[PDB]
Order: C-alpha cells, then sequence, then structure tokens
C-alpha cells in the first residue's frame, strides 16, 4: 500500500466524529481539434526553422 | 588583583555561561570565535568578540599566542578557559600567569600533578583516598564529588553527582545528588574529597570521580581540574552559582561557604548532543533548522545553538543541556517527562529520543532503593528501539505525493488532518509515483565519506597498499573516522597532508 | 473523587502552567479556547484542545454553559480554574459541584464568605486575624501562600512581597518578603492560619496584609486562589502548588507538616505588553519576536511565542519571567542580566521599566530598608522610558448526537 492516505496528526475523535468529520470531507470534492489552432493562423516565413519546432510539432504531439 | 575583564577561550553553551555568570559579576566579557561561529550566538552575546581567523580546532583556539594577543588586544585582565581545548593545558596555564592575567583556575603545577596518572596515583595514596584495592569490576556506578577549594585552602563538597549513563566513556545523564548511597558511602567521598584536593594543593573549582562497585566498594578515579560540564545539576541542588565561585577563588577572596551545602530537591542534566541514537550515536554535521526549548516549572535549559545555526564537522557535537529539577527524584522524573516531551528540535539528528527512553526506562527509574544502570548500560543492556533519523526526506513512494495540513472542528474537538493534494475519496498530464532513490553513490581514487581534518596519513607515495589497509584517519566532530584502501595496488597522488582540511567527495589518494 | 482528567478553564500562562502541572502528575489534560487563541501555545500544548467560540470573554471563557458542556463532550472528571474569569465565581463552582466534576479549588461557601468584605471582615475579627486599627500612609503589601487541607490542616508556603503595584496592578513581585522583621514575620504566618482556619478553607489561597513605616500588619483581603504570583513561592519553597492543588482537591493529607524554611531569594517580573511611556495603557499588536532569557537562574513561563498576535479583548499579560537566587542582590543581579536579554520585538512591553527599577536605588535598598511602597511607581518613580480567510460551518446529526463541523472557508482538495 502506498497511497497517500489522510492523517489525523493532533487529537483522537471517538467513532462518530470520526464518521461526521468524513463525511463533511467526502462531501465538498482529450478530443483533439486542431481547427483553426492558433499555430494555424500565424503566419511564418518559407525558411522558419518555427515550421518544424512550433506548427509541426504541434500538430504531431498527441 | 581583581578580575575587571574576562576572556572567554572557549566556545558554546560554556562560553554563553562563563558570559552570562560575567554579566552577573558585572565584568566586562570577551568572546573569540574560529571562522565557523562568526555567526554563533556567543559572538553576539559577549560585550565583545575578537576573530581567532582560523578554520580548525587547532588553527583557532588550540594555539597559545591567539588568545594570548585576543586578551592584549581585548585588554582582558583575566582569562576562563572553560572546558576541553586549552582548560586543561598546564603549559597555556602557564603562559597566561607569565602574561600576568588571572587564569581563573587551578595552578599549572597542579593541573600537571593531577594530570600525570603515576603522579596522581602517588598523590591518592598519601591522600588515603579509597583507591580500588589494588581489582577487576563487573558493573560499577560512577559517582563525582563537587570540589570548591579557597586558593586559602578552605575546601567544601559541594555535592555528589552520579553520571553512569556514559555510552563509550562520554557522559550522556546525571543527576545529582547522588541516589542510593548509604551515609557512610557519603561520609567517604566526601572527607576523601576533601583530603585528596587539599593533598593537592588545590584550588578552584574541582571534581573528583569516583566509580562505586555493586559490591558498595568506593573507588577513586581522578581529579578533573577544571569545571565540570555537569555542574549545573549542582547548582540546582545547592545554593551555589559555581562560576561565581570560581572568580571569587581566582580573586583569592575566602570561601563565603564554610560548610557543605544541605543537597535539597533532586535534578537531572541531559546532553542534547547532535547525535543519531538510532545509528550508534554517530555524530553528523547539519543545520538546526528549528530549535524550540522546553520552559517553565522546574525546568533550566542552556544552549550554544538557536533557530538558524549551524553545526560543522570542526567541534564537538553537544548542543545545549536540559536541567530538570524537583522536590524529589521521583517528581524530577516526572518532570522530565515532561520536558522532554516538549523539546522539538528539527534540522539534525539528535539524542532527545534516547533521552526519551531513558527517562521511562525501568532499569533507569529504580525500584525505589537501587537502580540498574551502570558505565556499559547504553553500550550493551538499554533496549534501542530509536528508528534512525531520516528528516524530511521522502524515502517511500506514499511520501512523494504533496499534502495539505488543516485544523478542523468536530464536535468541539480540535483535529490536525493532513489531506493528501490528489485524494481521490469521494471522487493528470502522465504523471508518475514511484519511490525515490537515496543520495548515495554506489575507481582508484579513494575519497573522503565526510568532511573533516586529516589527523593522520597511514601511507607515503608508492607504498603498496592490500585491500583494507589504512590510508587516513579523519577528524569528524571530534570524533576518529579511518579511511582505508578499497583495493590492492600503489598509492599515487596522495594529495592529503597531517593536519588539512578535507571536504566531502575530496580525492585522499588513487590506488593503482 | 479522584481526579484523572482535568479541564483547565483558561487561557495563556496559567494555561500552560497548570496543563504542565498534569502532564506531570500524568492526569489527561483538557484546554478550551476562544476564537482569538484557536493556535495559542496552551491550544497546541493541551493533550486535547476544545472551541468554546465567540470573541470575547462574555461570549467564552466567562459562559457556564460553553465551559460545563465542553466539560461533558471531553469527558473531563474535573475542572480547574486559573486565575481570574470565573476562578472566583461562587455560582460557578457550585454548578460544577452540581455536575459533579472535581473542582479543584475552595469551596462555595468559603468563596462566597470570603467575597464580601463585609462577611469577610466580619470572619476576620472572629478568627482574631491582625486587623487595621488610621490611613496607612506609604504601605507595604505583603501576602501569605496558604495550602490548606480537606482534614483541616494548614501549611503557610511563605510571606511573598507584592509592593511594586500599579492602578492596584502588581508589577514585580518578591519572596521572601524582604526586610520584614521576625516579630512580623510570625505575625503574618500565624495569622494566616489562624484567619484561613476560622474560615473554613480548603485549599490553596492567598492571605493579603498591608504594611506601614510603623511595621504595623493590616489584614487586607484573602483571595481563594492560587494567585498569578505563585512561581516566586514555588522557586523559594519547592512546593509545587498546582500538585499540591491536586492532591488538596483529592482530599489528600498534606505531606508537608511544617513551613518550609525559604531557600533564598526569587523575584517575578510580569511581562505586560504596555507601554510605560504612554503610562501602561494597552499595546495591541504582533509579538514578532519573542527572545526568552534563558539558562542559569532563570525561569520562564509564558503565554506568547514568535508569531502570536495580542488583542484587548484578553489581559495585557504575555509572560511571567522568574529569576532565583541565594541572596537579594545575587537576584538582583540575575535579573539585571535576564532582562537585559529578554528580546522583544513587535509590540510595547514593561520591560524598560523593569530594568529601570531593578535598577533604582528605591529597589535596591540599603540593606535594612527599601522605599519602596503600593503607590510609589505613581507617586515616586522618576519615568524615563522614551514612548516606544474565515470559517466554513456545517451542522450534521450523528446518529447520536449533533456535531456542528468547521472547516477553513479556503479549503480545497482533490
Ligand atoms: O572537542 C571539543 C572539545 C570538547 C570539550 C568538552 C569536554 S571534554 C571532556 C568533558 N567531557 C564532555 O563530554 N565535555 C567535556
Amino acid at each position: 500500500d502506498h497511497e497517500a492516505h489522510i492523517k489525523v496528526l493532533r487529537g483522537e475523535p471517538t467513532p462518530e466524529e470520526m464518521a461526521a468529520l468524513m463525511a463533511v470531507l467526502a462531501s465538498a470534492g482529450k478530443e483533439r481539434n486542431m481547427w483553426g489552432h492558433p499555430v494555424d493562423k500565424l503566419r511564418y516565413s518559407v525558411f522558419s526553422w518555427q515550421r518544424v519546432t512550433l506548427l509541426e510539432r504541434t500538430h504531431m504531439r498527441r | 588583583s581583581k578580575i575587571s575583564k574576562v576572556l572567554v577561550a572557549n566556545r558554546g553553551e560554556i562560553a554563553v555561561r562563563v558570559i552570562r555568570a560575567a554579566k552577573d559579576a558585572g565584568l566586562a566579557s570577551v568572546a573569540v570565535y574560529a571562522e565557523p561561529d562568526a555567526d554563533a550566538p556567543h559572538v553576539r552575546l559577549a560585550d565583545e568578540a575578537f576573530a581567532l581567523g582560523g578554520q580548525t580546532s587547532a588553527e583557532s583556539y588550540l594555539v597559545f599566542e591567539k588568545i594570548l594577543d585576543a586578551a592584549e588586544k581585548s585588554g582582558a585582565n583575566a582569562i576562563h578557559p572553560g572546558y576541553g581545548f586549552l582548560s586543561e593545558n598546564a603549559d597555556f596555564a602557564q603562559a597566561v600567569i607569565d602574561a600576568g592575567l588571572i587564569w581563573i583556575g587551578p595552578s599549572p603545577q597542579s593541573i600537571r600533578d593531577l594530570g600525570d596518572k603515576v603522579t596522581a596515583r602517588h598523590i591518592a595514596a598519601r591522600a588515603k583516598a579509597p583507591l580500588v584495592p589494588g581489582r577487576y569490576l563487573d558493573k560499577p556506578r560512577h559517582v563525582e564529588a563537587q570540589v570548591i577549594a579557597d586558593q586559602h585552602g578552605n575546601v567544601v563538597v559541594a555535592g555528589t553527582r552520579d553520571c553512569s549513563l556514559q555510552r563509550r566513556f562520554q557522559k550522556l545523564v546525571e543527576e545529582a545528588p547522588a541516589p542510593f548511597l548509604t551515609d557512610a558511602q557519603r561520609k567517604e567521598i566526601h572527607e576523601s574529597a576533601k583530603r585528596i584536593c587539599k593533598e593537592a594543593g588545590y584550588y578552584g573549582a574541582g571534581t573528583v570521580e569516583y566509580l562505586v562497585g555493586q559490591d558498595g566498594l568506593i573507588s577513586f578515579l581522578e581529579v578533573n581540574t577544571r569545571l565540570q560540564v555537569e555542574h549545573p545539576v549542582t547548582e540546582e541542588t545547592s545554593g551555589i552559582d559555581l562560576v561565581r565561585q570560581q572568580f571569587k577563588i581566582a580573586n583569592g577572596e575566602p570561601l563565603d561557604i564554610t560548610e557543605d551545602p544541605t543537597p535539597r530537591g533532586h535534578s537531572f542534566e541531559f546532553r542534547i548532543n547532535g547525535e543519531d541514537a538510532g545509528r550508534g550515536f554517530l555524530p553528523a554535521p547539519g543545520p538546526v533548522t528549528k530549535f524550540v526549548a522546553p520552559t517553565g516549572p522546574g525546568v533550566r535549559m542552556d544552549s550554544g545553538v538557536e533557530t538558524g545555526s549551524v553545526i560543522g564537522g570542526q567541534f564537538d557535537s553537544m548542543l545545549a543541556k536540559l536541567i530538570v529539577t524537583g522536590a524529589t527524584r521521583e517528581e524530577a522524573l516526572e518532570r522530565s517527562r515532561r520536558a522532554l516531551a516538549e523539546f522539538t528540535v528539527e534540522g539534525l539528528a539528535t539524542v532527545i529520543p534516547f533521552h526519551r527512553a531513558v527517562v521511562s526506562d525501568p532499569a533507569f527509574i529504580g525500584d525505589g532503593e537501587k537502580f540498574d544502570v551502570h558505565t556499559r548500560w547504553i553500550e550493551t543492556e538499554w533496549n534501542n528501539t530509536v528508528e534512525p533519523f531520516t528528516g524530511g526526506d521522502p524515502i517511500e513512494e506514499e511520501d512523494t505525493v504533496p499534502r495539505q495540513t488543516v485544523v478542523v472542528e468536530v464536535g468541539g474537538r480540535r483535529l490536525e488532518v493532513s489531506l493528501p493534494g490528489d485524494l481521490a475519496i469521494g471522487g493528470a498530464p502522465g504523471v508518475v509515483r514511484k519511490k525515490p532513490k537515496p543520495r548515495k553513490r554506489g575507481g582508484d581514487a579513494v575519497t573522503a565519506p565526510m568532511q573533516g581534518t586529516v589527523v593522520k596519513v597511514a601511507v607515503e607515495e608508492g607504498q603498496e597498499v592490500s585491500a583494507g589497509d589504512l590510508v587516513v584517519v579523519l577528524e569528524a566532530m571530534k570524533m576518529e573516522n579511518p579511511v582505508t584502501a578499497h583495493k590492492d595496488g600503489t598509492i599515487t597522488g596522495l594529495a592529503v597532508e597531517a593536519g588539512a582540511a578535507i571536504t566531502q567527495g575530496t580525492v585522499i589518494a588513487e590506488i593503482k
């Protein structure tokens, strides 16, 4: 077991206080669509390395 | 002549203590500091402080000329040596008296006479101290008589201390008055100490150490010729301020106290060493990232360190001393069980968990007529349940998850609750948790396993060594640390020399 | 009938002192805190702690309902008052007895009878206490520490001098009361015994007297509590007065048969958060730094630490500095050290006043007498001190109980 458990560091709640505490704590708390992605709206020089390191990288990263 | 300005030729807690005694006397106090101590409390607490300009205990504190030069420049008219360092160096005491400063301590001659073991044996003989017959002992107790001795030869026995908790030859917990002794044993220890000190011509503060067998036979051990570390329990059990007494005697004023004070109450001292009891009390450097002293009823605490202090490998591990006192030994133990539970130190390993245990261990509580403790008890009989110090390091996979600590009120109960940052109860960009590796490596290079100084170089360049041969002895924390050849070969490079400071990971030599 | 778990009904220095005494006895210590104190040292040091709520004493520590309720919720078996608050409220003491908790204090009838000067004065006359015949011009205030017994034994732990006072508020305290003649001392001791035995007093309390320049003693008052300046008597006599309160509340006869001879001398200096440069008005604010004086001959009992905030909602007192020595002059010397080491930052304190008075010939004396009187700080001391987010709550029902629950409103998780 290596989950990060809740710790009560100080004091000792009796069972009913434990249950009230836990119940209140329990109460509170990738579809790609590149269409018109900003990187497509940018305008790149024909020899711009950003065509590799920004545009293509952004499209390919999945 | 009259003392007016005292140079406190020492560091840490005893420096603090002598500064405070000076201020109570209304004397001026001059501290000295090595470069690791430039931020130390006592440099600020003293009325003045002078830099010894040295990286290590030898070049900073122990060279006589730097302390005498500090005395000159400050115009200090007396020197108090504290304990250790030069407090036992009779040649330094002589050089001080040659300079004409009031040496606050015993005469150089009596320091030599009681320092030489054979000469001291002859002294104890003439004195007719209770020497042991001759005889090997099984499980002796250790009992100290505090001596206050006038320059005029008046002597009082301020009381007794039991110091049987010693690990390897270094006292860790002490108590006053020495419990569980017959009045005949008290009579013997007292009047033997009187006789012994005047047969030595002694004056000043002093202490005679006795070693008491399970047969009850007292034996003399030696006279320490200086103020003890444990003196505070004698101050908390006798109406005496021993450092001010020592000032008076160095003034040559007579003893105001004519007869042995009646021991009243019981007082324990616990040495708060920067040593991990969970790893055999090996001392280690580190910051004091938090210090919070016990306070209040029946508590005293003397510390050389504060929050944000740094402790390095150059000096003794003792951070502070806790004294706890009460009307009865049982009451004093109860108060100890409070104070040691209130004590929190953070940032480095400390023996506080050992103190917490031993003050709760039946072997030390005793049956009401004797206890079981003896000089080897910690080394051989104490059940060491203390887990090794790991500080704040994450060491298991679950530790790596950040936590938020909150205060919760539940029916009026106050709870402290630590909640994981990702807690799922009630319902990541590829994050992974796994057990972190510790910071530990594992060639030809022999490398220094810790920072320290090179006390001995065991080899010469071109020497053939085999695996397991000694290469150097490092001192760290005033503690010997052999470093040995990991494989056979010719010693080459050998970049160290004796007395050099050495940082962790430094190449000592390389074996080819 | 035997104490097992003590609710400490008060805050601050006495809260800590009783928590510590309880831990020494090995009793379970339960603290209560109002909203301003929700992380105070006593709240974190106590073995258990309960929120009273409310922003003021009238909303909190004084509400009989809340304190008895907290005692129930804790399952306490005894209630210990400090000084102040309900420590001398006879009606509350009775309410506690009705609750059947061990009230670690004097019996309600004694509190009631001694709380009326008329009834109390009658009692004093019946006891043949030394009584004022005139007005004392410049009296010296001296009191005796009683440790009575449910079996009617009484021990007088000592005389204590409190003559450095302002607005009838004490500022510096001494034990044993200095420069008293032996005749005065005997009169005071035997009178404290007579008067409290006539009063039927169960346990710990202070009998207070005025002494004039002629050295005649007059009885002043009996205060039916372990008064705040008890530590000087503790350090002089070695009686752990709080643990004596525990024994007396148990109804155990005293271990002490005869008045303990004082070992030496001790002073107490109240570290009030009051600026003598503005004439001792409160100075609310942060305690941004609190370095306690430390080591030989010095004890600190404190209700504040670095980062505490102080407000007028409660009394100005922050700590007691206690200094002990073999002699008056030695103890004054040690105090002149300790008060110099004591460093507070971020709010004004009487510390400069203490540094002055421990340096002042009127308080040093000449070796046979000294000049301080209960008004001397006012009438005669040359004052030279230079002037210096919310909580969410949820009310839950659980099968046996209602439980209100409170969380930081900024709580977020997962």
